[PDB]
């Protein structure tokens, strides 16, 4: 039934969800803006077609109705929304699944019980998940002054739509809370209007583990298994590892077997990802997303199993072992350990700000142990301050973590982009950190460690010698 | 007779009105094929940019088909060589 | 009934895809043998019955011989080179690269691209994915003819024999390729 | 004391012959300094090249360090722009 699929995103996962679909035997249609004219999913789809003319470069992404108007008229069975821009978009779901388009991703139900934490975690305690404890729904200011007397200190102020940055702020002191709670709800009314803040019971170095969970319209609901995403800076993942090497094998399995218990309680389809914090053996529910992650590829390389092909087969309405042919939860292996580092623009010399300019070089590696997934990074490329500053995620796989970390540190040393600052130096920096080649690294362990920021001076010697060249 | 020697000639299995026009036009068929295997759909094109080419840091949009829009942009014309070869630096969909 | 015809003394060209369903890197074990080390004690590679069987892999080489013309090894300038990526596909490219000048002193290979999958089917998908998203223009490759043994129903079922691509004259059909984007750049700059 | 000044300066720990050199040339000094990060060590270029830069279709080898040497050729020198920047067509290792 299903044989032609639109894609409504952009960058690295379109071509990720434009090869699983070439893979699948379907015919593939991108979209893309005017200022994205240059971007290569726009030339690795069989059809394109401009969207949101006249408008920014982010809301023609987030154009449901050109979008939807687009894969009409394409003949486009199914949408693929990707993560980010209408990934988590309840409307955009509404409206695919009303035109009478197939939407690659979870229920209506999921979407709205999961677009907002505290749905989602009253989903979580009557899946009988523990929770982190914290305010019920909906408190203001003075619920979270109440909340910061009574539970204690430290505590954390999280709006329920969005974070990231984006309305996520700390409180240690008092008379730190107003003017947090403040920021929160002007970030918030910013992007999604009013939206309510709970405040959290502040964890002293949590490690930040996702269950990755693949369910089917039948019913049947496998963890692939789980990924530690705990390297953070300013709370913004940097660099994730599957799995978690410093936890032991029998908590990660009650971790997964908790998600799984969550999703099958929600009755969960296609793929999601349940997020916990993780202290001494005890987890605690954080939120769900109801997509698939950027860092769902060292889940694949660890599971081997394709994740986007198996969520549009899922889309497909096939059963997950009898159809798809994944096996029984059991039977899932773990083919050794990833890591998946995402070179971005963000220049660490520069306050992690994303640099803009033309790509004069990209040389990429190869060989034993390397995926690829790269978004626009070709030599030539113009970097515009108007979409993400992420060039190319790249994942290591070995059997051993330490190959797996030696396999990470030889490609980023052999990557080079040049005319733009990426934020390789502090990749490397961090991957020769000894926390975490021994893994046990928290949500802090960039916070805690200044060495991580200084960086060899390098000598551009080809940049210079052709710089001084052109000059004479 | 002449569908067979045309599909001798021309490479594929030709159409009645293919047949036809290399029946009227023997001569003026096959140049017009050799002009499409060297060419290519040339009728595509704007009849400004059919006529005079492109200019130096020129940005033209070339629909081949339905959904598939060439985006051409010429940077740079190189001097001839000895050959008399010219580079022509040309930005074809981004690259 | 097996029977010995040969050893190679080297590593081969298709070590890849035995590195890709063991999980053993072989050119590290190569040079740490050559260290003098232990197999088992330093380099940690498991006993016999402990090697793991990771799936299924394919290794297709991409030649510059243009098999439209007896399998000649073409020269010329590479103007356009792209490579795919995702999960499953492994990349150890010669000298492939977008400007570079194949000459006829080396042997004819351009890029070696390995897929890998836990079955074997999806690992021929995946090829043919490869194949068709590979894109090198300016001199002839072999693509055309690996996709054509790529969609033969012997290989899929994996029981071809050193006779199968001889005994198959439906592998040298090759389709018309449009290349309307060389085409059009041609024109455009002839006038 | 002039050490720790230079250090600021320069970005690095300079040593005895960087710090006795900005004592008697100040500005010479860091102006050499700024040369160093724009240019690089220009003292490894051949003389012809160092002063007159590079001709079209001219093929060159600069030996940066032992073993290392760069392959730096000019394809084609581009019109400046109505920025007055132009844009020069190198082949550096081939790419
Ligand atoms: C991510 C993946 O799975 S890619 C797998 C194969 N790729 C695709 O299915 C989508 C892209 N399709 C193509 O590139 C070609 O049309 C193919 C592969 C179907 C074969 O066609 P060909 O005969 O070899 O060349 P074609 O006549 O189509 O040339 C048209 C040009 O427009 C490009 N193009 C292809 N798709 C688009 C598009 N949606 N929009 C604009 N340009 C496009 C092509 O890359 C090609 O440029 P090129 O010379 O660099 O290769
Ligand atoms: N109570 C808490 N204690 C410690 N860390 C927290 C707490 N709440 C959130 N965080 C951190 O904030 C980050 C963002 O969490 P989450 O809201 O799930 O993702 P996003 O902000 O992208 O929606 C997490 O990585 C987590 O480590
Ligand atoms: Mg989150
Ligand atoms: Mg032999």
């Amino acid at each position: 039934h299903m044989k032609k699929l639109l894609v409504a995103n952009r960058g690295e996962i379109a071509v990720r969800v434009f090869r699983a679909c070439n893979e699948l035997g379907l015919s593939t249609v991108a979209v893309y803006a005017r200022e994205d004219e240059y971007s290569v999913h726009r030339f690795k789809a069989d059809e394109s077609y401009l969207i949101g003319q006249g408008k920014k470069p982010i809301d023609a992404y987030l154009d449901i109705d050109d979008i939807i108007r687009v894969a009409l008229e394409s003949g486009a069975d199914a949408i693929h929304p990707g993560y980010g821009l209408l990934s988590e978009n309840l409307e955009f779901a509404t409206k695919v699944r009303a035109a009478g388009l197939v939407f690659v991703g979870p229920e209506l139900h999921h979407l709205d019980i999961f677009g907002d934490k505290i749905k989602a975690k009253a989903a979580a305690d009557e899946a009988k998940v523990p929770g982190i404890p914290g305010t019920n729904g909906a408190v203001d200011i003075d619920g979270a002054l109440e909340f910061a007397k009574t539970y204690g200190y430290p505590v954390m102020i999280k709006a329920a739509l969005g974070g990231g940055g984006r309305g996520m702020r700390v409180a240690r002191n008092d008379a730190e809370m107003h003017d947090g709670y403040a920021r929160a709800k002007s970030e918030a009314i910013g992007a999604f209007g009013s939206g309510e803040i709970y405040v959290e019971k502040y964890i002293e170095n949590p490690k930040h583990i996702e269950v990755q969970i693949l369910g089917d319209r039948h019913g049947n609901i496998i963890h692939l298994h789980e990924r530690d995403c705990s390297v953070q800076r300013r709370n913004q993942k940097v660099i994730e590892i599957a799995p978690a090497v410093g936890l032991s094998p029998d908590f990660r399995n009650e971790i997964c077997e908790a998600a799984v218990k969550l999703c099958k309680n929600v009755g969960y389809v296609n793929a999601g990802t349940v997020e916990f914090l993780v202290k001494d053996d005890k987890f605690y529910f954080i939120e769900v997303n109801p997509r698939v992650q950027v860092e769902h590829t060292i889940t694949e390389l660890i599971t081997g199993v394709d994740i986007v092909q198996a969520q549009i087969l899922i889309a497909q309405g096939k059963d997950l072992h009898r159809e798809i042919g994944l096996p029984a939860q059991s039977e899932i292996p773990l083919l050794g350990s990833a890591i998946q580092c995402r070179i971005t623009t963000e220049d660490p010399q520069n306050g992690f700000l994303p640099d803009t300019g033309k790509i004069d070089t990209y040389r990429s590696p190869g060989g034993f142990g390397i995926r690829l997934d790269v978004g626009n990074a070709y030599a030539g490329y113009e970097v515009t301050p108007y979409f993400d500053s992420l060039l190319v995620k790249v994942c290591t796989f070995a059997n051993e973590f330490s190959d797996s970390v030696r396999k990470m540190d030889r490609v980023l040393h052999e990557f080079r982009i040049r005319g733009v600052k990426t934020n390789i130096p502090f990749l490397i920096n961090v991957i020769a950190n000894e926390n975490f080649t021994s893994g046990q690294a928290t949500t802090t362990f960039i916070d805690n460690t200044p060495s991580l920021f200084n960086f060899p001076r390098l000598r551009d010697r080809g940049t210079k010698t052709l710089h001084y060249l052109s000059m004479i | 007779t002449v569908k067979a020697d045309l599909e001798q000639k021309i490479g594929y299995e030709p159409g009645d009105h293919e047949v036809i026009s290399y029946i009227m036009y023997p001569q003026v068929f096959l140049d017009y094929q050799k002009m499409q295997r060297e060419f290519g759909a040339v009728t595509l094109l704007d009849t400004p940019t059919f006529l005079h080419g492109m200019r130096l840091n020129e940005k033209i949009e070339v629909q081949i088909e339905k959904g598939k829009t060439l985006s051409i942009r010429l940077d740079e014309i190189g001097e001839p060589d000895l050959a008399g070869n010219r580079v022509l630096f040309f930005n074809l969909n981004g690259q």
